[PDB]
C-alpha cells in the first residue's frame, strides 16, 4: 500500500472482496416497483408503458407458463432496425414491427442470432459477484434477479439489476474508492483508438448500425475539429419511434436531437489525468452512464465505459448486434 | 387515473356478490357460500374464500393451488370495492405475487365480460 | 378448512326482493396505495415508502388509456419489499 500504483492495487482487491461478500439482493431498496409487461403485448403498446413510466426497460412474463422470458431492452430495436436497414431492399418494410407482439418480435430476433441460446438470469441471495461476471461474459448491461417458487415451480423476478446501481453501491459503500489515485493514462482501461463517432449531419440508422456492429450503447458526436457536442444513445432510440413513425430514423442526428426531453442524464467528461477516486464520486451523485475522455480543447481522446470500469475492478491480473442495454 | 386497492364496483351489493360469484364460476375457481345463522344471512356472505386451480401447475399433471379471499366494501351509498387478496399457494404433497396476479387477471376478464 | 362449492347460491338467482344485509364499510387502510408515492425519484424512482404489513398481497389495479389491464401486489423478499406492477392484455 505504499506509493500510488501499490495503494490502488491493495484497494482493488478490497473492492472485489467486497462485491464477492454481498449478494445482489444487497444492492436492493427496502422497499421498491417493479414494472413487468407481459410477453404478448403488444410492441408499440410496451413502448407507450415505457415512455409513460420514465423507463427504457422491462422484464417479460410468460404467464401461462408462469416463467420470466426476457428483458426487454432498447437493444430489442436497434437490432431490429439495424437488421431491417441492412437486408431490406424496401426502406417502410420496417413499419411492420408494429403489427408484432413482444413474443414475435423476439422470434423475429432469435431468427437472425441478435438472441442468445442461454437467457442470463441470477440468483438475489447469490454473491453479487455472480451478476459483475454474467453481466461481463454476455455483453448484458442489466441483469435479472429470478428467484423460484418451490411450491409452485413459478419464477419470482425480484429486480433487474444495472451496471450503474452496483457501481453506484460500491461507490456509497467502500471507503476505497478514495485511495485509487492513478490516472487514466497509467493504467490499460477504457478505448482509445478507432472510436465510432457521428456528427450532426449524420443519419440516425447509420448510428443506430454502429450501436448494433460495435455492440455500444452510445456514440459521440463530434464536429469537424473533433470537439465534442454531444451523445447519440440506444436510449434515444426510443423518443424516436414512440410515437410509431418510424421515418423519424431517416433524420439526421442534429434533427432527432431536437426532439429530447430535458430528462437528459448528460454527457460527462474526464481528463486522461483524472483518476478513479474522482469518478467513483461522481457516479455518487450522478446517474452517469459512461465517461467521454477529453482534452482542454474539448477534443475527444476515448471513452470510458461502466462495463471498463466494472471489468477493471472485478478481475485479478493476474453476431453483429447490441447486448441489453 | 391513480392506482386504487381492489375492482369499483356499484349498483346493488346482492347484485354485485351474483356477479362475483357468476366470474369465479366462469373463471374454473372454487369457493364457500353464504350460510343462513338462524334461517337469516349475515354481512360475512361479502367474505368468499376461493380455490383455483393452478393452470401450469395443473398441465403438469400437479393439484397445487391458489387461495384468494374477496372482500365486498361500501364506499359510500352506491359505491364498492372488491377486495381481492392471496392467502397462498399450497400443493397436495408438503413469498411470491405470481400466480396470484395471473389469477386475479383471468377474474377481471370475466367481470368484465359477464 | 373450508366447504368449498362449484355452484352458485340460489337465493342470489331467484328475481332482490330480499331482505338482505350490507356490506362492511371500506376501512381507512385501503384508501391509500403506496404505488402513487414516487417521493425519491431524483436518486431513485422505483423507491417507494415501506408498506403497511396488513396491506400484502392485496390486489391493486389502475385504469389505462392503452387498452391493457394494470394490476399490482406488494410481497416480502426475505426483508425486503416488491411492489410489483403487472401489464397485461384482456384478450
Ligand atoms: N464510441 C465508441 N467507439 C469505440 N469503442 C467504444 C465506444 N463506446 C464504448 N466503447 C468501448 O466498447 C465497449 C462497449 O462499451 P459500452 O458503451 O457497451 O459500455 P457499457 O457496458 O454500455 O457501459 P455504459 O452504459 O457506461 O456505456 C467498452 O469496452 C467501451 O469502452
Ligand atoms: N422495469 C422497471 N421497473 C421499475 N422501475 C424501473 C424499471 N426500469 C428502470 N426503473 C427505474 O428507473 C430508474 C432509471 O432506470 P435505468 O435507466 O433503467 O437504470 P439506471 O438508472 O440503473 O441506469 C431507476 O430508478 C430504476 O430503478
Amino acid at each position: 500500500a505504499m506509493d500510488v500504483q501499490e495503494t490502488q492495487k491493495g484497494a482493488l482487491k478490497e473492492i472485489q472482496a467486497f462485491i464477492r461478500s454481498r449478494t445482489s439482493y444487497d444492492v436492493l431498496p427496502t422497499s421498491f416497483r417493479l414494472i413487468v409487461f407481459d410477453v404478448t403485448l403488444f410492441v408499440k403498446t410496451s413502448l407507450s408503458l415505457l415512455t409513460l413510466n420514465n423507463i427504457v426497460s422491462a422484464p417479460l412474463w410468460d404467464s401461462e407458463a408462469n416463467k420470466f422470458a426476457g428483458l426487454l431492452t432498447m437493444a430489442d430495436f436497434v437490432n431490429v432496425i439495424k437488421y431491417y436497414y441492412q437486408s431490406s431492399s424496401f426502406p417502410e418494410a420496417i413499419a411492420e414491427i408494429d403489427k408484432f407482439r413482444l413474443l414475435g418480435l423476439r422470434e423475429v430476433e432469435r431468427k437472425i442470432g441478435a438472441i442468445p441460446p442461454e437467457t442470463i438470469y441470477v440468483h438475489p441471495m447469490h454473491s453479487l459477484m455472480d451478476a459483475c461476471l454474467a453481466m461481463s461474459k454476455s455483453r448484458a448491461r442489466r441483469i435479472p434477479l429470478i428467484d423460484v417458487d418451490g411450491e409452485t415451480g413459478s419464477e419470482m423476478i425480484v429486480s433487474v439489476l444495472t451496471q450503474y446501481r452496483i457501481l453506484k453501491f460500491i461507490s456509497m459503500n467502500c471507503k476505497e474508492t478514495a485511495m485509487l489515485r492513478v490516472p487514466l493514462n497509467q493504467m490499460t482501461i477504457g478505448t482509445w483508438s478507432n472510436l465510432a463517432t457521428a456528427s450532426m449531419e449524420t443519419k440516425v440508422y447509420d448510428v443506430i448500425k454502429m450501436l448494433a456492429e460495435k455492440n455500444i450503447s452510445a456514440v459521440p458526436i463530434v464536429n469537424s475539429e473533433g470537439t465534442l457536442l454531444n451523445v447519440y444513445e440506444s436510449v434515444d432510440v426510443m423518443h424516436l419511434i414512440q410515437d410509431g413513425d418510424y421515418s423519424n430514423l431517416d433524420l439526421s442526428v442534429g434533427e432527432a436531437l431536437l426532439k429530447r426531453p430535458a430528462n437528459f442524464d448528460g454527457v460527462h467528461t474526464c481528463r486522461a489525468t483524472d483518476r478513479l477516486d474522482g469518478i467513483f464520486d461522481a457516479i455518487k451523485h450522478s446517474r452517469v452512464h459512461r465517461l467521454f475522455v477529453v482534452d482542454e480543447n474539448l477534443k475527444l481522446e476515448g471513452i470510458l465505459s461502466l462495463a471498463d470500469i466494472l471489468n477493471y475492478i472485478i478481475y485479478d491480473k493476474t453476431d453483429n448486434f447490441e447486448s441489453a442495454v | 387515473n391513480k392506482w386504487h386497492f381492489g375492482v369499483r364496483c356499484r349498483g346493488d351489493a346482492p347484485e354485485i356478490l351474483l356477479a362475483v360469484y357468476r366470474a369465479l364460476q366462469r373463471a374454473g375457481a372454487q369457493f364457500t357460500v353464504p350460510k343462513p345463522v338462524n334461517g337469516k344471512y349475515r354481512s360475512d356472505m361479502y367474505t368468499i374464500k376461493s380455490r383455483w386451480e393452478i393452470p401450469h401447475c395443473k398441465r403438469e399433471g400437479k393439484n397445487t393451488y391458489a387461495y384468494i379471499e374477496l372482500q365486498l366494501y361500501e364506499v359510500m351509498p352506491g359505491c364498492f370495492m372488491l377486495d381481492v387478496k392471496s392467502n397462498g399457494y399450497k400443493d397436495i404433497y408438503s413469498k411470491s405475487s405470481f400466480p396470484f396476479l395471473d389469477l386475479c387477471a383471468m377474474l377481471v376478464c370475466k367481470l368484465f365480460s359477464a | 378448512s373450508e366447504q368449498y362449492s362449484t355452484e352458485i347460491p340460489a337465493f342470489l338467482t331467484s328475481n332482490q326482493e330480499l331482505k338482505l344485509p350490507k356490506p362492511p364499510s371500506l376501512p381507512p387502510h385501503l384508501e391509500k396505495c403506496i404505488l402513487n408515492s414516487n417521493t425519491a425519484y431524483k436518486e431513485d424512482q422505483s423507491v417507494l415508502p415501506n408498506p403497511n404489513h396488513v396491506l400484502l398481497n392485496h390486489l391493486a389495479a389502475a385504469n389505462t388509456q392503452l387498452g391493457v389491464l394494470a394490476l399490482s401486489a406488494t410481497t416480502r423478499y426475505h426483508r425486503k419489499y416488491v411492489t410489483t406492477a403487472m401489464f397485461k392484455n384482456f384478450d
